[PDB]
């Protein structure tokens, strides 16, 4: 009712813990499966989607809550992938060869990123703070960085020659560049091609887990060198066979929502702090 | 002391009652939550439990003041005694240990549970106002052991949570730049009042007056009255101490006194 | 805050005022302004952008904050348009020809929407309250609408024979359709061609204003026949160029953001807030 | 006090003894662990400290209740006081603060070493009985603060680890479904008795007679006799108050009043 | 002597501690190394189990107290694994290509289980709780699922049709189906080369060790998504030579066993619960 | 300092913290940042260190006081170490090959090591402690062990006979050996080659942070099997292009210093202490 | 004492309150059910809202005894106190707020502020007989 507005909030202990809310979540809430399309590929059913989710009704979901959205691969997902329902979880394979999109795409669905516009060819860009990284995203994305000094002279490159700039990304779908701090850079990017903007870290995104099939600890959603956080939403599972991945999570999907929140940013409190 | 006082208030003279360790404070642990949300995972907040003649405080930041301008958090404590405690002795210790272990406290309305892991850091200018009508009676700065309040009704506990400038490497392993926190800073206060003087009667630590009292009249099953709460349950009592409620505690506690010279 | 939403706010009436804020806004904001192709078109010059930069530097805005996207016309900025940074101004050149077009995207910008998929395929549909629409956009968009009875009969249209439905839209790139609450419809729609969403108006969007350029007021951002609010947001102005239009954005920048409210943008610049 | 109640006894009359912080508890810091293994990780039970007029206790569970039967475990703790307490405050606090850090705990055979890992849960379902007889004569539920007890001679602390319904993602972490257990979840109770009247004669907070006689006892190397402990040794004594016992000290407290006048 | 009861143990916080019992433990216990054939064939060396012995004779194990047990690979070792001495090591190869097989390997080995028959013929088999698995073993297990519903009709599949059983073993030597709880299922499984238990996780196996010789850590013997645990028990070393491997299992004998435990299960005190 | 060093110090636990001293720390320290050269090969510019030399000036670093040494590959590097400046940061490209070789060259500069010569052509040699080890670094090792008896009699190798020796390393560039203590072992190593000496680990190395380019987590500095300590100096970070790991080094380098501690820097550059 | 004394619904004009200490008003806003052209469009079903409702009740205590000393607008003892005080510069006590401020006075109105206060009234009354 008092929205924008921090009002603090002074509970007390022993007002006793309410009943479990987990039947009533899942009663009014949905859930968005996210999985490669290599996975429906080897299940090979027509039916499996239906069947799916009549074992989320066992474990008390009901019927038509549960979608299963499908993406051909990390790079396609990470083309500013749209997760919308109450719960997300992300079935991504793991790759050795593609560690740094991975870590990227959880990086960006793991956390909540307030973006701005980008116009490279108008006005040069710095990252003001470490919480400050450029978001480029779209078909193929090579963005290219001249660090400017105080006379705003390129160090290490010409202004008027691109050639010369410092290479940070080449045909990524996704990249997040982080530059050095307080230090104007004029940029190269395929704007025909892809869209870059300048976007804060604000916080964690809660209704977002991420399933890493197979694999090992690789992902690191933080720029800093020195942190490498494995958040409770980030899973880790080995698998053979697809079908025991997708029965493994619905068996435990009370553990996988128990590891989520609602998105703190979409509902009504949010008002006028960015949403709703 | 007790029919002394009866005939000097009958007389309208000033009328002392001491107390060691006057039970002033009702029972109540409570917290307030400056910044939160619904995960509970980056939470900046103060945490107490005012019982008996004791206090103790804890503002925590799981951010550990990274954002915080200056690297500086402030928490304020404010206690507000019923009645006007004078000729005080107060230990005051910079920690408290009530609040810095690993603790599941429930949500402010009860729908959820939040995770607590203190890792203590030395409160930062600490000041300890003892204030009389919302004036500053004694104030003490930085100071730790035993302070004297001679005049006082209301307790203000300000405290800093100081974000070490420089950190060992298993200090600054705590404390990352964003999220997650995994170890929350948590500045303390402990504030024990070892004796006092009151003008009105109160329970304390080495007197029987109301046990004796609360003892006679579960024994002989007295039903609620209009006055007093039920079981005469001291909390309850303490927190609405109001004039008539005033009057029947000080004729209770003289005649349990004078029942106490014979039995 | 939002634990404390649900909480008083109390203020004394002799609260002495702070300072303006209105320098700080512009140093820490990012201004958007949106205008027709056209504009751009006539103005002839390539970097009047970086002179607008410039004069609303003179103006109190860093370089950097103040952005200039395009849009063809009314029609393609209608499909989904994307609201990108703090203040958005939006140049909207009045026609007389496309006054439910232009009402149609200013109550679309100018007003908070929670919408939800509309599986018009499978299930009828109701508009619950006043405040709940439909709004369809795409490539084109063509509603045929069979209001129905107790019975699911349709009444004057047979409910397999879509060509006796009631037509409410023809190549719209949007619509907003208000039918009338408590009865059920069943929908026919170009689903390959544009999306229609089942939206409810949750209330006024403060960081959006629209500058009509010509023309009289007729814009009714309020399906209510008897009320057509002017609120501060919708601005009015008369032009034979566009230098003097932008000119007239510029100098009177705080009084347009004076009207526009901090707090309203949301993460995404999407106009609506999605469920599914 | 100490003729009067000599004089009092001699005619076989109700006689009092009016302590502060009785010390009524023989020391005992001891466990009890009703579910263990070898490897000692999925372990539940309690550990208390009985000392003077203090009883700290506390429940722990490993799995914290995951596999109880409502996800609630009970804990109990009795403690038989040696003699009649009457007219007894008493502060009852939720957290034992002394079993809510990391420790390292001999096993009952002292063969080996355990850990313990506390995260403090709230006590659920807290009932504090004063027992009279295996009679119940006072009964507290879910009331923390100041309580009297008129008449006992035992305490039961009942207390529940409840797991809670809804956690967040943080604490659902702390409590997985199956071993290994990291974080062991911890209910706890605090119970001191600020003051109460016994018809037998105690060492307490206030009054000296029992360092007096140890004092007079080790001041001349008397030898041990046949009725005290060999050094005086109050946890000894008061184990195994014995009738002679409470007679013979008794005689020498009264006596080390009557001293304490002159010297 | 009071076997099937569970009697509690009441001890004092301040007792003491009795003398290092290391050297004991030692004398009267057995030690075996479970390690590949290629790690003998490294070696090429006929007397170097009798050196090994020798060199934990230099540690204080008496001589014949170790055992050294060969087998093929991660694979066929899983077969129905038989640990028999006070003291179980397993030096498990890594290979990235077999994660799930090593997880199942060591969630076999490293846990307790408590198994009963299944006859899939007979009966339909649902899992309980979480500590409910199906556990085959033998030369080649293929366990194909058909999950019923409350009318005993399968879902997206026909339960006289096998053709459409879901596939979740295909010629596996070792695997644990975890399948949604509360459902029947009709399992296929080739019985003829592979028997199949319904199991309970009863808790860890405390004398066996499994140390992961070469790459990162991927063992998960816990089918709950959320958690992967990494027990004292699960070691993992770094390689190049097996002589290297093995003098550092003599060297680090002492830390290996105090991270293990005499198995509760196999001595008196665990008469009448369920074994000796 | 000596003469004082076994006295207390007493300390208050309210002194005021002294202000930050970072600045300072930067404005007297020199920090070495070591590369690969596939790093300089694929960034391919020349000027590049001083642009990183601006940055690191542009983050408090005078000029002149960050250097960059370039080496090789690990194998190379690993040859007689040199650490040369207050902070020594080493950039190590991850190897799923060279996870050991990683290991050992980690273990070796982030520890303390005391060293003396070993005679192995003329004496046998023991390792008395945990903390003693062999290591042995030159153009290629090949270190043979027998281990002798009371006797002297080799145990499953003979004395004279060099090839039935135990092969413990072959043409390593570095290699620390941990055979059992308390057995004397004669040694066979290509002394002509490479050189190896008795080592002590005396403690963690404070001035030497190595940040892991790529992999996972697979460093186990200390060769107890049970232990594999993830140090706060040990960084691991993803990668696509060698700008951006150079951008995150410089971006972050208050943090990574903060991993590591002041008077750790002998008066040599060498990366043990040498006693002859 | 949180016990309702005295309760009038829907009353106006004078009233009489035997014995309190506070005061709990309760009211309602009404939404018109019907509303003639112009109210109606007053109050629309949506936002802007440019006429804002407002439901207003006032209180005025006319006369009432109170077992201690207060300011009125009859007596003078309060002016006759804070007079005295400002005309010879008396510094700021221990009890009293500065310049006897009487919202503050009457704010913290404690015990001792409650014996002072009737201590310098009677003295103020017995002056004003004279002076
Ligand atoms: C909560 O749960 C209890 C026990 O599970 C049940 O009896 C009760 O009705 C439920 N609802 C409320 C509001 O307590
Ligand atoms: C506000 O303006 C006044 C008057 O210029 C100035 O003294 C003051 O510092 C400004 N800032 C604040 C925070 O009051
Ligand atoms: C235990 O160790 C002590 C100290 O070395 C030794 O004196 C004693 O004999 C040992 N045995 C027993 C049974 O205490
Ligand atoms: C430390 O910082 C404070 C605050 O800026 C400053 O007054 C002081 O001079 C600085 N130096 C020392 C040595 O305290
Ligand atoms: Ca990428
Ligand atoms: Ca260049
Ligand atoms: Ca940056
Ligand atoms: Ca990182
Ligand atoms: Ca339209
Ligand atoms: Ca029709
Ligand atoms: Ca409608
Ligand atoms: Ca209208
Ligand atoms: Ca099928
Ligand atoms: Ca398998
Ligand atoms: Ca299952
Ligand atoms: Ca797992
Ligand atoms: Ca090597
Ligand atoms: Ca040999
Ligand atoms: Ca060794
Ligand atoms: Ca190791
Ligand atoms: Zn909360
Ligand atoms: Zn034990
Ligand atoms: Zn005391």
């Amino acid at each position: 009712q008092n929205y924008g507005i921090n009002l603090p909030i002074t509970g007390s202990m022993d007002t006793a813990y309410a009943n479990s809310t987990q039947e009533e979540t899942f009663l009014t809430s949905t859930l968005c499966l996210y999985y490669p399309t290599e996975a429906a590929t080897e299940i090979n059913d027509n039916s499996w989607k239906d069947t799916l989710s009549q074992l989320f009704l066992t474990k008390g979901w009901p019927t038509g809550s549960v979608y299963f959205k499908e993406y051909t691969d990390i790079a396609s997902f990470s083309v500013d992938p749209q997760l919308y329902c109450d719960y997300n979880v992300v079935l991504m394979k793991y790759d050795a060869t593609l560690q740094l999109d991975m870590s990227e795409l959880a990086d960006l669905i793991l956390n909540e990123w307030l973006c701005n516009p980008m116009d490279i060819t108008l006005y040069y860009y710095q990252q003001t703070d470490e919480a400050n990284k450029w978001i480029s995203m779209g078909s193929s994305c090579t963005i290219k960085v001249c660090p400017l000094n105080t006379q705003t002279l390129g160090i290490g490159c010409l202004t008027t020659d691109t050639a010369t700039f410092e290479e940070v990304a080449t045909a990524e779908k996704l990249v997040i560049t982080d530059v050095v701090d307080g230090v104007n850079h004029k940029l190269d990017v395929t704007t025909a091609t892809c869209t870059i903007r300048n976007c804060k870290k604000l916080g964690p995104r809660e209704n977002v887990a991420v399933i890493q099939v197979g694999g090992s600890d690789v992902l690191d959603i933080t720029a800093d060198p020195t942190t490498a956080p494995q958040t409770e939403r980030m899973m880790r599972i080995n698998w053979k066979k697809w079908w025991q991945v997708f029965y493994t999570v619905v068996d435990y999907v009370n553990q996988i929502i128990q590891a989520m929140s609602k998105r703190s940013r979409s509902l009504n409190s949010a008002a006028f702090y960015y949403r709703i | 002391e007790y029919i002394e006082n009866w005939n000097l208030q009958n007389r309208r003279q000033r009328t002392g009652f001491t107390f060691h360790k006057p039970n002033i404070f009702p029972y109540s642990a409570s917290f307030t939550l400056n910044r939160s949300q619904p995960a509970h995972d980056n939470l900046m907040g103060t945490m107490w439990l005012n019982a008996g003649s004791e206090i103790q405080v804890a503002g925590f930041d799981y951010s550990c003041a990274i954002n915080a301008p200056a690297n500086i958090q402030q928490f304020e404590h404010i206690v507000q005694l019923r009645r006007v405690l004078t000729t005080a002795t107060i230990t005051l210790l910079p920690d408290a240990e009530r609040f810095s272990f690993p603790r599941v406290i429930n949500s402010a309305d009860g729908a959820t549970t939040w995770y607590f892991n203190p890792v203590i850091l030395r409160p930062n200018n600490v000041e300890v106002e003892f204030l009389l009508n919302g004036q500053i009676i004694n104030t003490y700065q930085a100071r730790f052991g035993t302070i004297i309040a001679r005049n006082f009704d209301t307790i203000r506990l300000s405290f800093q949570l100081m974000r070490p400038p420089n950190m060992t490497p298993a200090v600054a392993a705590l404390f990352p730049n964003a999220q997650p926190f995994e170890h929350h800073a948590t500045v303390g206060l402990t504030l024990r009042i070892e004796s006092a003087v009151c003008e009105s009667v109160l329970a304390d630590a080495s007197k029987t007056m109301l046990a004796n009292v609360t003892s006679v009249r579960q024994e002989y099953a007295i039903p609620v009255g209009p006055v007093f709460p039920p079981g005469m349950n001291w909390t309850d009592l303490i927190t609405n101490y109001s004039p008539s409620r005033e009057d029947n505690l000080q004729r209770v506690f003289t005649v349990a006194s004078i029942r106490s010279m014979l039995v």
